[PDB]
């Protein structure tokens, strides 16, 4: 909320944009981890009575 | 000015070279589990399930 200031930022170029891209990638990564520890049964068994 | 655009010059290099260095690493780790793989299981017979 500061448009001089945004104007100023302008100039410095894609560093945000960098940082953004990165922090997505992990985002993204964390579920990764997950699926591939858990997802590892095709079926979903149950124990019988 | 020079002063100004050294800096900001620099800080984008710092930043990509960073950047570089984690990449690599984590491309070494997925290389060793490719060469423990290979060794164990192409030229042998391996038990370890999946």
């Amino acid at each position: 909320d500061s448009t001089e200031c945004s104007n100023l930022l302008l100039q410095y170029g894609s560093f945000c944009t960098q940082l953004n891209r990165a922090l997505t990638g992990i985002a993204v990564e964390q579920d990764k981890n997950t699926q591939e520890v858990f997802a590892q049964v095709k079926q979903i068994y149950k124990t019988p009575p | 000015q020079i002063d100004r655009l050294i800096t900001g010059r620099l800080q984008s290099l710092q930043t990509y070279v960073t950047q570089q260095l984690i990449r690599a690493a984590e491309i070494r780790a997925s290389a060793n589990l490719a060469a423990t793989k290979m060794s164990e299981c192409v030229l042998g017979q391996s038990k370890r399930v999946d």
